[PDB]
DNA sequence: TCGTCTGATCTCGGAA
DNA sequence: TTCCGAGATCAGACGAGATCGGG
RNA sequence: CCCGAU
């Protein structure tokens, strides 16, 4: 968004504009996102309820906010994601993302996400 | 820790019934390799190469294998426990 | 001008004093003490008003499990206590576990040890065999041993002062090594409460006239020596609120024109 | 380079039903072999057993006679299943010298069941949709008749 | 631009319910004397202004 | 928890946190305060949902995280329940993200 | 919170004769006088600064 | 805004100046883009403030 | 949108 | 045993600049 | 109600 674009009074800033290399992503299918997950390393409801805790190799896969299983290394998947993605097997637009605070990778295929192209 | 089943497997040879997720692979003797540094890949049937490699703290329950052999007209037998569950992937 | 540790100071300050609420934020009652040199003294005059959870002073506490029975214990740091000038004892702690509402009423509460343990074995009722004592491992560690309960903690600051952060003011007042006759709030309640209602008019002329000057913005007293002598003139003081209007004045289109339009014109025709 | 080959195995693994416990982790709980009472579903396992309750820790006693129904005591499970897709594991018997691939059936866990204070409650009575599909079973629970015995098979 | 903006209102219509002069300079303008500036009219101390403000020129 | 099917207290405390330090602050809380009243009972347990909600509670448990899929096989259910309460327990709304 | 080997209920301690008898089937290990230990070491208060007149000039 | 960092230029965990909103050229030089960001950044909260005070102090 | 003040039921506690 | 009175704990309220301009 | 002015 541009910082300096912006109303002064009631919406000082809340009403926005967006910049120039952005793009707003639609929606997909959420097919081979899965079908590369189960692949890639994942396993949910067979798991002990303990796996999923403090140890940390269980970042716990989620995609659109729904828990896909769990991956002992999280940059194997991050990395395999990512090159699938450049590779273009994947859609362009879905994101893998990490958060190590808590342990869970979260792969979105969203639509409405505020996107930009990068070198 | 990924190796070590394999060499711990070497250290006592009681045999370990172990767990293995493979690809979701349909059918279009398989061979194992230990790479040096323990990067075990499978170089599975169509001469693909599948790495697998460690996977979710098993033993943390009791995990055991039974062969029901419909004890109506059989017996429901239990014929080993669990070990380290094992995960193939398909590698790029 | 309003157009124009942490205290509040900004529009945000005058508003809550305006308001003259019973609860402010960051209430905070500096004290002058009567030996003012040495910062061990002023210390022991810190922890004396301060208040400190039987939680902050010990070692590892647990249940501990006998025959028949299950008695909690806490091993309460002792080099801790003599490092924080304080003076609590396992006699003092023993007081304070009774007294204390978590039903411990009687000598139920033992001390063992040379006075370094307390220990409390097992309550009388309401699940009592060991729903209590999985209840007794929460609250044992969070009584107040000593102090003022309301202050939240106080900072010494250098001559020597102390400030806290609480609301408490007679029972701060009113310890040893702190002279009364020297410390001020800036709750102008707590001042209305404890020390008359001319204090109380003296802390709307200062804590408006301190605010005032921190942001820049000169100002006359003499509308703050109006605003306060309005402010408390009824009694006590009356916060300009749409509460303290109804207190205030006496002709209802005046308050009618102000808020709750409905209700003042209904109420003064009943 | 351990470079151990693995086996396509064809030993029947349709018989191969792994059995999962998120009950006994403390202390390398074995199940135990000498309890029988064995009642076992294909579908849902439901796996009912013997597990009758030791008499070294102190008699119990009174509680154990509140009860109202223990039939020594069954500790009997049903089986939670996790069956949705279930071939993504089929791993088998491993020496350091063979390797024998078998592709199992459905897991299945296998929880404590209760019943006791489910019948519990009924009794003081006394005093969901198409829960069981359309057919009601009529056999998959029928087919308890089962016998857990050791037997060095492969 | 300040065509667009200059304005004056003699005497001109006035609102149907409440007989005050109406809102806008399309409609014949009129701009309210605000309860704000009403206080800096009570501060100058001016009572016959305000009379005349509020009672004269807008309500009479 | 022993409404979608987990009746047991083991399951629950494996589910929240295994490594206690602080997820045993769990247990003191609730599943003592579950079993201070004698209510370890799955249909049971339901019952108390099947009073305040304004056996007929399998049904209107798919109203409450919804997208947590179940076909009555609520193990699903339980995880990201237990996940959201695993997050209050290691306890920013303008992101963009 | 020590659970039961047989349902798994979490801990509850019945004063009379030191068990560990569950709201559930009796599964009570009378420990012997082995004694309980929980020490869950908590903070200590830490001494004091004098929030000195070090920096207040800029 | 990020974790442990204020933009996704500088590394994680950086206390660094010119990562935590230090600019160093003057208004003539020009300020470069995540110095020009943090201008704004801090330049809002002006803006934000007087919309805010004036619903107030009114 | 909480934020505030109000005022309305409960409960552990002392007096006769 | 009694209980009369009082500190504790929810629920509901009715507030939140000013103007001007046009569709 | 939006927008815009200050
Ligand atoms: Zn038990």
């Amino acid at each position: 968004l541009c910082p300096s674009d912006t109303p002064e009074g009631e919406a000082c800033g809340l009403v926005k504009n967006l910049a120039l290399m952005t793009h707003i992503t639609t929606d997909m299918e959420d097919g081979p996102i899965v079908k590369l997950a189960s692949n890639l390393g994942v396993e949910d409801v067979n798991l002990l309820c303990g796996e999923e805790l403090s140890y940390p190799n269980v970042f716990l896969v989620f995609l659109n906010g729904n828990i896909l299983g769990v991956i002992r290394d999280h940059k194997k998947l991050v990395n395999t994601f990512r090159l699938m993605r450049r590779a273009g097997y994947i859609n362009e637009f879905v994101s893998i993302s990490t958060n190590l605070t808590d342990r869970c990778v979260y792969i979105s295929s969203d639509g409405g996400r505020l996107c930009r192209p990068y070198i | 820790s990924v190796a070590e089943l394999l060499r711990e497997l070497s250290l006592t040879k009681e045999e370990e019934l172990l767990f293995l997720q493979l690809p979701d692979t349909l059918p279009g003797v398989g061979k194992l390799l230990i790479r040096k540094s323990g990067r075990v890949q499978l170089l599975l049937g169509k001469v693909t190469l599948d790495v697998t490699m460690g996977t979710a703290c098993s033993f943390l329950q009791e995990l055991v294998s039974v062969g029901l052999g419909d004890s109506r007209t059989g017996e429901m037998t239990v014929l080993g426990h669990v070990k380290h569950k094992l995960v193939c992937s398909p590698d790029f | 001008p309003g157009t124009q540790m942490n205290i509040t100071l900004g529009v945000p300050r005058i508003k809550e004093i305006i308001n003259a609420s019973k609860a402010i934020s960051t209430p905070i009652i500096t004290a002058q003490l009567d030996k003012d040199d040495d910062a061990d003294y002023a210390r022991l005059v810190k922890g004396r008003i301060e208040k400190t959870l039987l939680g902050e002073i010990s070692e590892y506490i647990e249940e501990v499990f006998l025959p028949d029975d299950c008695f909690i214990l806490v091993k309460l740091s002792l080099e801790r206590i003599r490092l924080l000038r304080l003076e609590v004892n396992a006699e003092t702690v023993r007081y304070s576990i009774c007294t204390s509402k978590l039903r411990v009423k009687p000598g139920d509460v033992a001390v063992h040890g040379e006075a370094v343990v307390c220990v409390t074995p097992r309550e009388n009722s309401k699940s009592s065999m060991y729903y209590v004592l999985q209840f007794l491992k929460e609250d044992l560690p969070k009584v107040v041993v000593q102090g003022i309960p309301e202050v939240s903690r106080a900072v010494i600051h250098i001559k020597y002062k102390l400030l806290v952060e609480g609301d408490n003011l007679r029972a701060v007042m009113a310890t040893h090594g702190v002279k009364g006759t020297r410390t001020t709030s800036n709750n102008t309640y707590e001042v209305e409460k404890t020390l008359g209602i001319e204090a109380a008019r003296t802390t709307i002329i200062n804590e408006i006239q301190y605010t005032m000057v921190n942001h820049g913005m000169s100002i006359d007293r003499r509308h703050v020596m109006l605003l306060s002598d309005l402010m408390t003139y009824k009694g006590e003081v009356l916060g300009i609120t749409r509460f303290g209007l109804a207190k205030m004045k006496e002709s209802v289109l005046m308050l009618a024109s102000f808020e709750k339009t409905a209700d003042h014109l209904f109420d003064a025709a009943y | 380079v351990q470079e151990i080959d693995v086996y396509l195995a064809k030993s029947l693994a349709e018989k191969l039903y792994l059995f999962q416990y998120p009950v006994r982790p403390a202390s390398m709980t074995y199940d135990d072999i000498p309890h029988l009472s064995a009642k076992i579903k294909p579908k849902q396992q439901k796996v009912e057993l013997e597990m009758a309750i030791d008499t070294l820790n102190p008699n119990y006693c009174r509680s154990k006679g509140e009860q109202i129904a223990l039939n020594m005591d069954k500790q009997t499970f049903c089986s939670s299943q996790t069956t949705s897709n279930t071939s993504r594991y089929a791993a088998a018997l491993y020496r350091q010298g063979e390797l024998h691939l078998t592709p199992l059936h459905g897991i299945l866990q296998l929880r404590p069941s209760f019943s006791y204070l489910d019948k519990a409650d009924a009794k003081h009575r006394e005093r969901r949709r198409v829960q069981s599909y359309e057919f009601l079973q009529k056999k998959h629970a029928e087919e308890p008749w089962v016998h857990l015995h050791y037997y060095g098979l492969r | 631009m300040v065509l667009d903006k200059m304005h004056a209102r003699a005497r001109g219509p006035r609102a149907v319910l409440t007989r005050q002069p109406t809102e806008g300079r399309s409609r014949d303008g009129g701009l309210r004397l605000g309860e704000m500036e009403r206080d800096c009219l009570i501060g100058y101390g001016a009572s016959m202004l305000l009379l005349e403000r509020l009672m004269i020129s807008s309500d009479a | 928890f022993k409404a979608m099917g987990v009746e047991s207290d083991q399951e629950i405390v494996q589910m929240i946190g295994t490594e206690e330090h602080v997820m045993a602050a769990f247990g003191p809380s609730l599943e003592e305060c579950q079993k201070a009243q004698i209510f370890t009972q799955m249909q049971a347990l339901k019952y108390i949902g099947n009073k305040v909600r304004r056996a007929r509670e399998l049904l209107a448990s798919t109203i409450l995280t919804h997208v947590p899929v179940k076909e009555f096989n609520f193990r699903a259910k339980c995880i990201y329940t237990a996940v959201m309460v695993r997050r209050v327990i290691l306890a920013d709304r303008d992101y963009y993200g | 919170l020590l659970f039961c080997p047989g349902c798994g209920n979490g801990l509850i301690v019945e004063e009379g004769q030191r068990c560990h008898r569950f709201s559930c089937n009796t599964c009570p290990y009378v420990h012997n006088i082995t004694r309980k230990v929980t020490n869950r070491k908590y903070p200590k208060l830490k001494e004091v600064d004098d929030v000195l007149g070090g920096a207040a000039a800029w | 805004g990020f974790e442990n960092r204020s933009l996704p230029h500088f590394e994680k965990h950086s206390k660094l100046p010119a990562a935590k909103g230090f600019v160093a050229n003057s208004f003539y030089s020009g300020l470069t883009p995540t110095e020009f960001f943090f201008h704004t950044m801090a330049g809002r909260e002006g803006l934000v403030d007087t919309a805010v005070k004036t619903a107030e102090t009114g």
